[PDB]
């Protein structure tokens, strides 16, 4: 009885073009703790990645956050997650709303 | 349950904890005096096996004896007149459970100590007819250390009902330093009980005095820890 | 006057990926990690500097020994569960203990065990009992309930020690725990018809309430809510969404304060 | 963390009344742990009540007779006894708990204490002075008994005569409480009639003659 994770991509600050900011990927509600998480810049992995420590939820689930410092430009497009509950690594796009 | 000890000045004293559980990981020690607030003196840690003191106390003033299965003990050194009081052990099972405690009195001069004399006075004929109750009076006189425990025993059993003892004694000499004391107690029972000659009443004063280690150099007998007593019988 | 919660979590997995350890225990004061112990290091160490500043090393030594013993017990318990369920491969075993002080005044204590993420056994401190979800869990319930002294110890820990631990922890890290940072509220306009977004950001206490109302009259549950997420600097953020000429106002309640933005 | 103060002075009250004990705490913590403890004349040290901002729990012996008013704004933790009984006369202290290490290693800080004396209600006073029989033959004993709680005892005029203070005794089988005072001396001109002449004697005091 495993539940698929929930992906959430957003920005740390109101995303204005040409400004230093942090892109945040928040994954929660996955029962197995072995996951693969990557951040995408123009469909390519960002290697200057940073993350918090793996945490616990009272409903026996887990949550984590990945982040990095960058500068948003409208040309660039911005999470890739792979899990045992996932047939394929699913991708989420950034809405910038 | 509360224990009691009388000691001279400059000697060392031993105190035993009276707690539900003999051995505790952290055991605290508090002192109480009539005027001041209770204050924590120190606490013993079994894991580090060391005492932790508070500010303003010498490190070589108190220490601890930790038996494997027995209640832990606290030992005091260089007793000063200001060390008199009542000491309680404490632990933290659900709240701070203080023990039965132990009273300690210390005296500078050991030639001023006298044991008490106990007398029992029978009820008045006027009271036995005016009222249906009878009152026996116990008087303990001529004891210098205010470290006594008074009890009443009827028919060989200690009685807790209908007995009153004033909480503090009075000075036999009100103006003299290191003056002897006097204490009074009262027992009231039904007149039917007193008129039966079969009934035996006894007033017992446990006097806390010198120990066997102390040395006596006076013409009088040794004021040792003793039990003084007086007794009376029913009289129709 | 806010809901604070101390928790300790233990997790184990059978035949894991060699990168993943076998047993891990982590504590939480306000859902941010406070401590960490794992089978690889076999040592309990803080994960917050202020807690390490105000604690003696012997505490870490004692709890490292205790967590070694608890790791061994956790492994044997998971093996027994796999034996009973006839399950082979890799499965998970989790335990969560702790207490909460609520903002309404009530206090709670809990201790639960779960197998493969599903509830297995829950403690009842008032009944001093165990609620089991299965006959396999009934066996463990019968075995554990025999030891009355251990159950009394757990109940008294949850009702007298966990609360005290929270009381000292909230003062050791009062700057990082009792702090308050107000949120910044902004209104955004923007598929033919679009709604106006009300957004708050930069508040440390995650407790936040957001409503839309027109001239003192709220909307009947047409406000499409948005999830609350952390910024990463120690703050959070949230957003909400609600032609005719009507005046609307956004009301937002944070710790102690109600603030309204008008259009 | 620094100080706890008991403003109310020591008081003597009557049974069946309500009494309030005042206590103010100077703490740094946001949710401190406060306690009320009592010391009886038998020196028994027992936990009476515990309170925080949220909760309030008392001892088993209180039996609903004890309450606490904990008001945060005034920093006040007051003890309220709605039914008062003679089994409550004692010295009461209020304390705060300071955490420094393990919860078992904490410390309690107490106030200087308030002494409360619960005088009994004598429904049918029979103020009487008796001369006790000299058993075993060096003093003579005069006893004053069965007077209301309002009458107060004072010391003697002559230093050669010793007089004690009030004493409350409860006959448990008969559920009857009485007051008493003792007096003695050595001089041959000493009699029970003039024993308590220096105190406020009730007008209806029995002075029996030698039977």
């Amino acid at each position: 009885i495993q539940r698929t994770p929930k992906i959430q991509v957003y920005s740390r600050h109101p995303a204005e073009n040409g400004k230093s900011n942090f892109l945040n990927c928040y994954v929660s509600g996955f029962h197995p703790s072995d996951i693969e998480v990557d951040l995408l810049k123009n469909g390519e992995r960002i290697e200057k990645v940073e993350h918090s420590d793996l945490s616990f939820s009272k409903d026996w689930s887990f949550y984590l956050l990945y982040y990095t410092e960058f500068t948003p430009t409208e040309k660039d497009e911005y999470c890739r997650v792979n899990h045992v509950t996932l047939s394929q690594p699913k991708i989420v796009k950034w809405d910038r709303d | 349950r509360t224990k009691s000890v009388t000691r001279p000045t400059g000697s060392s004293a031993v105190i035993t904890c009276d707690l539900p559980v003999e051995n505790a990981v952290y055991t605290h020690w508090y002192l109480h005096q009539e005027g001041k607030a209770p204050q924590r003196l120190l606490y013993y840690d079994s894991y580090n096996s060391r005492v932790v003191l508070e500010s303003g106390i010498s490190r070589e003033k108190y220490h601890t004896y930790a038996s494997t299965g027995k209640s832990l003990k606290f030992i005091l050194e260089n007793l000063i007149e200001r060390d008199s009081g009542v000491y309680y052990c404490a632990t933290w099972d659900y709240k701070k459970l203080f023990g039965s405690g132990t009273t300690l009195v210390v005296t500078e001069d050991l030639k001023n100590v006298f044991p008490p004399e106990v007398a029992v006075f029978e009820p008045s004929e006027a009271e036995i007819s005016h009222t249906q109750k009878a009152t026996l009076v116990c008087l303990a006189t001529g004891f210098y250390p205010d470290h006594v425990e008074l009890s009443w025993w009827v028919n060989g059993k200690e009685v807790h009902s209908g007995v009153c003892t004033d909480p503090q004694p009075l000075k036999e000499q009100p103006a003299l330093n290191d003056s002897r004391y006097a204490l009074s107690s009262r027992l009231r029972v039904s007149a039917t009980f007193w008129q039966n000659p079969r009934n035996h009443f006894r007033c017992q004063v446990q006097f806390y005095g010198l120990s066997e280690n102390d040395e006596w150099t006076q013409d009088r007998a040794k004021p040792v820890t003793q039990i003084v007593s007086a007794e009376a019988w029913g009289r129709a | 006057m806010r809901t604070h919660s101390l928790r300790y979590f233990r997790l184990g997995v059978s035949d894991p990926i060699h990168g993943v350890p076998e047993f891990i225990s982590v504590g939480y004061v306000d859902s941010h990690p406070i401590t960490t112990y794992d089978s690889v290091t076999r040592q309990k160490e803080p994960r917050a500097p202020w807690m390490a500043e105000n604690l003696a090393p012997d505490h870490w030594e004692r709890y490292t020994q205790l967590l070694r013993g608890w790791q061994q017990m956790f492994k044997v318990e998971l093996k027994r569960l796999q034996r009973h369920y006839n399950h082979s491969g890799s499965h998970t075993y989790q335990r969560m203990i702790g207490c909460e002080l609520l903002e309404d005044g009530s206090t709670t204590g809990f201790l639960q065990y779960a197998y493969d993420g599903q509830d297995f056994l829950i403690f009842n401190k008032d009944t001093l009992s165990w609620l089991a979800v299965d006959n396999v869990a009934h066996t463990i319930k019968q075995a554990w309930e025999a030891n009355q002294h251990e159950l009394l110890y757990q109940k008294n820990w949850l009702e007298e020690e966990c609360i005290a631990w929270l009381k000292r922890f909230l003062e050791y890290g009062k700057d990082t725990l009792q702090r308050t940072e107000p949120p910044l509220v902004r209104v955004n306009r923007k598929p033919g018809v679009t709604a106006l977004f009300c957004k708050a950001h930069g508040f440390y206490p995650p407790e936040i309430y957001m409503t839309w109302m027109k001239n003192g009259e709220e909307i009947v549950q047409e406000i499409d809510y948005g999830d609350i997420l952390p910024s990463g600097d120690g703050t959070y953020q949230a957003w909400a969404s609600i032609q005719s000429s009507n005046l609307y106002s956004c009301h937002v309640e944070h710790s102690g304060v109600h603030m309204v933005l008008q259009v | 963390s620094d100080k706890v103060t008991q403003s109310s002075p020591d008081q003597t009250v009557a049974s069946g009344s309500e009494v309030v004990l005042l206590c103010t705490y100077d703490t740094v913590y946001s949710n401190p742990d406060l306690f009320w403890y009592r010391i009886r004349p038998d020196y028994s040290f027992q936990f009476v009540f515990y309170g925080d901002n949220s909760r309030s729990e008392g001892a088993d012996f209180t039996q609903g007779r004890f309450s606490v008013k904990h008001i945060l704004t005034q920093k006040a933790f007051h003890l309220v006894i709605s039914p008062v009984r003679t089994e409550d006369s004692a010295t009461y202290y209020c304390a705060t708990r300071l955490w420094l290490g393990d919860p078992h290693t904490d410390k309690l800080i107490f106030g200087k204490g308030t002494r409360v004396t619960v005088e009994p209600n004598i429904q049918n006073p029979d103020p009487a002075v008796y001369q006790l029989r000299d058993s075993k033959s060096d003093k003579s004993v005069c006893l004053f008994t069965d007077f209301d709680s309002q009458t107060n005892v004072s010391q003697s005029k002559d230093s050669d005569v010793y007089i004690t203070d009030k004493c409350v005794l409860d006959m448990r089988s008969m559920d009857f409480k009485s007051n008493s005072a003792v007096a003695w001396s050595n001089k041959s001109d000493f009699a029970c009639a003039n024993a308590f002449n220096n105190s406020i004697i009730p007008e209806d005091t029995f002075f029996p003659s030698p039977e």
